[PDB]
């Protein structure tokens, strides 16, 4: 069970990560008109 | 040879009196003098060989011994039914209003 | 040219057919995972406890269930609103019993509906489109949380969220009129004026257009070919179609501008389903419906019964046989 | 009393006591009709004819 | 129908005497039993111990008889158990324990007969609705 | 369960043949251009 | 030093029966004159084992084992009785009162539920004659009651029941009745079972001692519907003693 | 009453090399209560969807 | 036998669904 | 008579799936 709670863990501190970095990454630039 | 003990105990006595092993406590309320304090002590003693086995309940008052000399009329015993007696039922039966 | 670049460049790429987003990476996963236990449960798992009396009900297929009946069972009163992983189960067996799939399934489903209605702003905002699609959704998505997580709050216990399942929502909405009046409570009556309203605005509006079609095909072909996906021109005559309605009730009960009537369809459902909304989510913590029991009585004080009465009267029938051999004292405080 | 007679006394017949998707003929459900019992008389302990 | 004096008329005390009140009398103690009492005896029963109601063929059995107003201004006083053997003002609300009880501080004497004359006129005009529950609801 | 034995040949059908038909006006509306 | 219900509430501790120190191999003596009580005995299962169906005859299934599905609640505790001191020298302890009984499903290999009501309800437990002191031999058996499983007011999944419900099978109006008596009638089992309870640790100081059980009794007959399994309940014990 | 007689086509080819319990505790050898870890029956069903 | 039908259909839906979203008729402009 | 009754079942779907297959194929034959 243990084996379990650390991978889902893992899992989802990788998952939210992504999304933070990946919003901090520029992401008002991201847009079709002005970029900055 | 399958029977409900429940329904077949609704035609004898019990159905009739407050039944001195089997009753719940709350019909102890529907004379006068009985309840709480006797029917608490009614429901811990039992069970009854006879209706007049309430008489001689150590502890009792002569007021005491007088109210159930006006009330055993109104009593009778009949065989424990488990199904009745079981679960703490005798002093609540899940019947409220 | 460096990797978290590439990376970002196609998590945020318009190009791919189905659009990812930051928001997707969480909505992905999550999806998948509710979606996957849902299946597998609704199938096959065995019954769950839900009323923390060891007296557990069947959901699954494989146990005794069709369409209509089977359901993935809330998980047990004894839980209350206590965490309920996988890891905190001495099996999995113990897991299925106590109805930890449920928990499962709706904590990964509203995250990801959430990210879902996340992405619906992101990827307008790729495109150079308005942003504000994704308030529209958050009026169906505050519902689901209202039934799935904030009801179970007020109340106390994962057991009176909604179940997964069609017969399973039928109790719950039956069980819900007998706790709170709810079809007494003004909320719920907004809900249904928004949801009645949406259908026949929604049936007004497509016959309306429909009505005023210009004429760009013969008798032998489907209407639907005048239009050709990307033309410049519009496919309808608005001043036609107003000029029609218009008459039907009078010129100014009637739109002649687009915008404002395609707001108005947004703006009626979205709204009262807010509303609903609203309801479940108060009800959670019991303030109820208006209560007219017994408000009419006559000069010797009899009751003189109205319409109320009789709703309380079919509310107490299920009051007295709801979740029958669960609850040991006279009120059902929760 | 014909049998014929009291067999139209008897819920079983009545048109609207069916459900959509109870498929069949009526024979399906409470059987094939064989014969009247009788008409049936309940009595308290008073002696008191109940309905 | 309506509230006649016939339906006011209410014993006073075991002996049989008799007290009619004023419609005023019958609406005050509808008041006051709403203010003081209703949380737990709302339709005439007791949400707390529902064994024990407020018809009157219950009081009328209770030890003393508690179906007149004697009985009923005395209850309120130095309330007892249905037998008579213990006195209950610790858990009971009641002048004796208006310490405790703070509803019962401004109830004067009057008040107290307005509380006891509407619980006995309530069961003749409501027939079994009063102490029968949800079940006549 | 003791379930309606007709059940399975009624929904067999109640999918198939609404289906073939719509299946056969698709490739032949495909096979024309 | 003890611990407080904060420290205690979520660990599983609740559930679990206090312990002797292994140092704790003295003896408590008996005066055949005093009277004494059980203050608290608190029993502990760790096993659950129940008993297969052979199919054929001479083949008495074993008693194979099983997966507990309703957690840490388990454990009788606060149990309390009279401890006599009987003619010839044995002590009998009567159960008064406690937490005596606990449901408890496990679920065998295949997936079938067994429910039961694990208990000591009106346990009367022995040991041999001219005890005089209570030592890490010390052996008490003796035999207890278990009621039905549901009580009187249990109403099925139909509205069935024995003390409320309907009698019939509703759904099914005018379906020849007979096949379902045994589903109809609901019938209110009481039965006895038996334990063993093997003394292995005595502070002769406190009063307090700790071992082994072995009970026998019967699973949930679901109120006449089905037979039921034949149970064996293995745990720990702790019980202290006091001069009544 | 073993596999054999019950018109169990697949479930001995899993036997023959190795696959012999279930996730529900049994084996086809007849003992009760058995960790067969991910490769049962179930399990190799489950890859082969997979 | 019903578990099977239910559960032949469901899977046909999605089925459906995967080519009626990556089979689609591609739209196309003016 | 006491017949096998996925009998029904199995010859219906051995008339119908592939008499379907041909109708399929010629009026799609037919239509070009
Ligand atoms: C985007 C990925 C993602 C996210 C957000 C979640 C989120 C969740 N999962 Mg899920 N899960 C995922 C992917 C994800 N999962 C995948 C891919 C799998 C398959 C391997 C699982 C398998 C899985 C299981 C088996 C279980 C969950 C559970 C949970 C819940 C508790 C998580 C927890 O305690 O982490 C705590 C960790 C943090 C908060 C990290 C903080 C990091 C920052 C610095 C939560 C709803 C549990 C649940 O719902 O129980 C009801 C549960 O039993 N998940
Ligand atoms: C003749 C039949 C009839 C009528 C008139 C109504 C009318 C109503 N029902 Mg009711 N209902 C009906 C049948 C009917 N219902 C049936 C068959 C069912 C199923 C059994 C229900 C179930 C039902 C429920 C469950 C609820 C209602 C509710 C409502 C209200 C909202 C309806 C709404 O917004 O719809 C959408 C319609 C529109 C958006 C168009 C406008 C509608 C109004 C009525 C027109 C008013 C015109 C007005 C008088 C102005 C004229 C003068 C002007 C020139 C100045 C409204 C009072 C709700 C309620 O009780 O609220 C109290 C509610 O919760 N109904
Ligand atoms: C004519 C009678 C009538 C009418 C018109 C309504 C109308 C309504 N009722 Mg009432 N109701 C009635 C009678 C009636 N009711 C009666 C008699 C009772 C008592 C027995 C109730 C008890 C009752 C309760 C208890 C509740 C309602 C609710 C509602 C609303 C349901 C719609 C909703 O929540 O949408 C909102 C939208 C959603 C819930 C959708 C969420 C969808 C998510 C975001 C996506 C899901 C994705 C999906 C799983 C996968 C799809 C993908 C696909 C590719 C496969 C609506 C206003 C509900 C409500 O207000 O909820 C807030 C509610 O809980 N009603
Ligand atoms: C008016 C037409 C009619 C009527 C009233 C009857 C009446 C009867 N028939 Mg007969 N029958 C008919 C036409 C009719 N039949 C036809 C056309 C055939 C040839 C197919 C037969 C073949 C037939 C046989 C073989 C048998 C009967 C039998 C019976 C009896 C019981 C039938 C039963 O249980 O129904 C059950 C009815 C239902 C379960 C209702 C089904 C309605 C479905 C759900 C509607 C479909 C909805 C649709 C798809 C929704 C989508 C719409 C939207 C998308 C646009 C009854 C006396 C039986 C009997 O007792 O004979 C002695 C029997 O065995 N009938
Ligand atoms: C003894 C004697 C003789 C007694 C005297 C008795 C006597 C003789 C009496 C007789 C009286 C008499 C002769 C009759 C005259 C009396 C008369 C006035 C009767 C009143 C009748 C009456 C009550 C009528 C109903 C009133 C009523 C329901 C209408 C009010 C308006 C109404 C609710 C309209 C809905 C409007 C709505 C909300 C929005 C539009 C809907 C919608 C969004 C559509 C979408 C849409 C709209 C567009 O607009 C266009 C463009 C397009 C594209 C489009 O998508
Ligand atoms: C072209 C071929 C493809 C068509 C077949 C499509 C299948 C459709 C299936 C529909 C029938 C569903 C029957 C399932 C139950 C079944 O087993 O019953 C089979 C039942 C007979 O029932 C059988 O009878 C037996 C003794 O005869 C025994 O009782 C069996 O137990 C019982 O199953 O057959 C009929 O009822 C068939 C015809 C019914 C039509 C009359 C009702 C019409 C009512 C009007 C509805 C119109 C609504 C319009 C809506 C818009
Ligand atoms: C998809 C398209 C559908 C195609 C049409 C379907 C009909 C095809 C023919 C079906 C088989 C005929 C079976 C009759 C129905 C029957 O009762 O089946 C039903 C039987 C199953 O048997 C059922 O079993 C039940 C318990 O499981 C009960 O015992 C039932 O009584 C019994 O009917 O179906 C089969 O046995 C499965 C079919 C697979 C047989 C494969 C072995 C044969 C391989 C030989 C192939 C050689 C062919 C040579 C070619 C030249
Ligand atoms: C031992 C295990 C071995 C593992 C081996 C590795 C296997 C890899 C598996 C992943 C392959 C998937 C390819 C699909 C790509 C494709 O879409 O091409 C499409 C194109 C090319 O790519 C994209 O558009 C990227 C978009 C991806 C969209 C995600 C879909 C998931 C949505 C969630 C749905 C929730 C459930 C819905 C219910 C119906
Ligand atoms: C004593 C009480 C005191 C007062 C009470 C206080 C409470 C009031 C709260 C409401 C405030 C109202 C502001 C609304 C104005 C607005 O929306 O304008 C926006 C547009 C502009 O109109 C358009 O206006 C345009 C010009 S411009 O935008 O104004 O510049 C023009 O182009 C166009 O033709 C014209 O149609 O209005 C319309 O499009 C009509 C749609 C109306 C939508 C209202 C939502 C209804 C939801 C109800 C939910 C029911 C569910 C059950
Ligand atoms: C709940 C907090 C109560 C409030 C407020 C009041 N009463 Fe009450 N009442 C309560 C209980 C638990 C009991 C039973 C006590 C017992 O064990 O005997 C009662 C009883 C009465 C009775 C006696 C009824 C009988 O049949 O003998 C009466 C007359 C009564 N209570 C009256 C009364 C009045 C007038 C109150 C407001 C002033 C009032 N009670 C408050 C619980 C509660
Ligand atoms: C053989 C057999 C049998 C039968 C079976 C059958 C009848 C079959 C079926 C089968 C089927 C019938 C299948 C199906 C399949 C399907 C699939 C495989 C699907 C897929 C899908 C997808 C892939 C999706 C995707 C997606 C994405 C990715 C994204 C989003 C969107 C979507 C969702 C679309 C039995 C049991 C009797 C017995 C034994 C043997
Ligand atoms: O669980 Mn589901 O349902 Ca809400 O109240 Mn109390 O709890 Mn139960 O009762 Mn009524
Ligand atoms: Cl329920
Ligand atoms: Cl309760």
């Amino acid at each position: 069970m243990e084996t379990l709670k650390i991978t889902v863990y893992i899992v989802v501190t990788f998952f939210v990560l992504l999304f933070v970095f990946g919003f901090l990454s520029g992401d008002p630039a991201r847009n079709p008109k002005r970029k900055d | 040879e399958l029977v409900n003990v429940v329904d077949e105990k609704l035609g004898t006595a019990y159905g009739e009196k407050i039944d001195l092993n089997n009753t719940n406590i709350a019909a102890f309320i529907q004379y006068r003098g009985l309840y709480p304090t006797l029917a608490k002590l009614i429901v811990k003693n039992a069970p009854y060989e006879s209706v007049e086995d309430v008489l001689n309940i150590p502890g009792l008052t002569e007021r005491q011994k007088q109210i159930l000399r006006e009330n055993l009329e109104h009593f009778t015993v009949t065989e424990v039914e488990t199904a009745l007696v079981e679960g703490g039922d005798r002093y609540n039966n899940g019947l409220y209003k | 040219a460096n990797l978290w670049e590439r990376f970002c460049n196609w998590v945020t790429s318009t190009d791919n057919r189905l659009y990812v987003g930051w928001f997707g990476v969480i909505m992905i996963p999550t999806l998948l995972a509710a979606t996957i236990c849902f299946v597998i449960a609704f199938i096959a798992a065995p019954p769950v406890d839900i009323d923390g009396i060891r007296e557990p009900v069947s959901g699954s297929l494989l146990y005794g269930n069709n369409i209509i009946t089977g359901a993935v069972v809330p998980s047990s009163n004894a839980i209350g609103l206590h965490f309920y992983p996988i890891w905190e189960a001495a099996s999995l067996d113990e897991w299925l019993y106590n109805g930890g799939p449920y928990q499962l399934i709706i904590f990964h489903f509203l995250l990801g509906a959430s990210c879902y209605m996340g992405r619906q702003w992101e990827l307008s905002y790729r495109l150079g489109m308005r942003p504000w699609i994704c308030v529209a959704y958050s009026a169906p998505l505050a519902s689901a949380f209202a039934v799935f997580l904030i009801y179970p709050i007020g109340q106390g216990s994962f057991s009176d969220g909604m179940p997964l399942g069609i017969s399973g929502t039928f109790n719950f909405m039956i069980v819900f009129q007998a706790e709170h009046n709810i079809l007494m409570h003004p909320f719920h009556q907004l809900g249904v004026a928004g949801v009645f309203g949406g259908a026949l605005f929604c049936a007004m509006h497509g016959s309306l257009v429909t009505s005023s079609l210009i004429r760009e095909t013969t008798e032998t072909e489907s209407a639907n070919y005048g239009y050709k996906f990307g033309q410049e021109e519009e496919t309808y005559n608005i001043v036609a179609a107003h000029g029609y309605f218009g008459r039907l009730i009078f010129q100014y009960a009637s739109f002649n501008n687009s915008r404002s009537l395609h707001f108005f369809l947004a703006a009626w459902p979205v709204v009262g389903v807010w509303f609903t909304a609203l309801g479940i989510s108060t009800m959670a913590f019991n303030l109820n419906g208006f209560n007219f029991n017994h408000s009419v009585i006559d000069a010797k004080g009899n009751v003189i019964n109205t319409w109320a009465d009789i709703i309380n009267r079919a509310n107490l029938g299920m009051e007295v046989m709801h979740e029958r051999n669960a609850h040991n004292f006279p009120l059902d405080l929760a | 009393i014909p049998e014929k007679l009291a067999f139209y006394d008897y819920i079983g017949n009545n048109p609207a006591k069916g459900g959509l998707f109870r498929t069949g003929p009526m024979n399906k459900g409470d059987g094939i009709a064989q014969a009247w019992k009788g008409h049936a008389v309940f009595r308290n302990k008073e002696g008191e004819e109940l309905f | 129908a309506e509230l006649t004096p016939e339906v006011l008329t209410v014993p006073l005390n075991s002996e049989g005497k008799t007290i009619t009140l004023t419609e005023k009398q019958y609406l005050e103690g509808k008041r006051l039993f709403q203010y003081a009492c209703a949380s737990c005896h709302v339709g005439g029963i007791t949400k707390t111990n529902p064994s024990l109601d407020l018809r009157t063929e219950t009081l009328a059995l209770a030890t003393p008889p508690r179906d007149n107003i004697e009985g009923l201004v005395d209850y309120m006083k130095n309330p007892t158990t249905y037998d008579g053997e213990q006195e209950i003002a610790e858990v009971h609300p009641s002048l004796r324990s208006a310490d405790i009880f703070p509803k019962m501080r401004n109830l004067t004497e009057k008040d107290l007969v307005a509380i006891a004359g509407h619980i006995l006129v309530e069961p003749k005009i409501l027939g079994d609705k009063w102490g029968g529950g949800k079940v006549y609801y | 369960m003791e379930v309606n034995q007709l059940g399975l040949i009624a929904t067999a059908l109640f999918v198939l043949v609404p289906s073939v038909f719509l299946i056969i006006l698709y490739v032949q509306t495909e096979s024309q251009q | 030093q003890t611990l407080t219900y904060d420290d205690i509430v979520g660990t599983g501790l609740a559930n679990k029966c206090p312990t002797l120190d292994d140092t704790a191999r003295g003896a408590y003596p008996i005066d055949s004159s005093q009277t004494y009580r059980i203050a608290r005995l608190c029993l502990q299962p760790t096993t659950f084992l129940v008993k297969e169906e052979p199919k054929n005859k001479r083949q008495e299934a074993e008693f194979v084992p099983t997966k507990l599905v309703t957690r840490e609640t388990t454990s009788l505790d606060q149990i309390q009785g009279e401890l006599k001191v009987n003619s010839d020298g044995s002590l009998t302890f009567v159960e008064e009162d406690g937490i005596d009984f606990q449901p408890v499903t496990v679920q065998m290999a295949g997936g079938e539920r067994i429910p039961l009501l694990f208990t000591v309800k009106n346990l009367v437990a022995s040991t041999q004659p001219n005890v005089t002191s209570i030592t890490t031999s010390t052996d008490f058996k003796g035999e207890f009651n278990v009621p039905s499983y549901r009580t009187a007011n249990f109403l099925d999944p139909k509205g069935r029941g024995l003390a409320s419900g309907y009698d019939s099978a509703i759904a099914l109006p005018q379906a020849k009745e007979e096949e379902l008596a045994r589903a109809n009638v609901k019938r209110f089992s009481l039965t006895k079972g038996q334990i063993s309870l093997n003394v292995a640790k005595v502070d002769g100081r406190t009063g307090e001692i700790a071992g082994t059980f072995e009970s026998e009794q019967l699973s949930d007959d679901d109120m006449g519907a089905h037979e039921p399994h034949e149970v064996k309940i293995q745990g720990v014990f702790y019980a202290s003693i006091e001069p009544a | 009453n073993p596999m054999w007689r019950q018109g169990m086509f697949v479930l001995p080819f899993m036997a023959r090399l190795g696959v012999t319990g279930s996730w529900s505790g049994w084996s086809i050898t007849g003992e009760t209560g058995i960790d067969p870890g991910f490769w049962s029956f179930e399990g190799v069903a489950l890859a082969h969807i997979v | 036998m019903e578990t099977i039908t239910y559960v032949f259909i469901f899977a046909c839906i999605i089925a459906l669904f995967f080519f009626a979203i990556f089979f689609r008729e591609p739209p196309r402009i003016t």
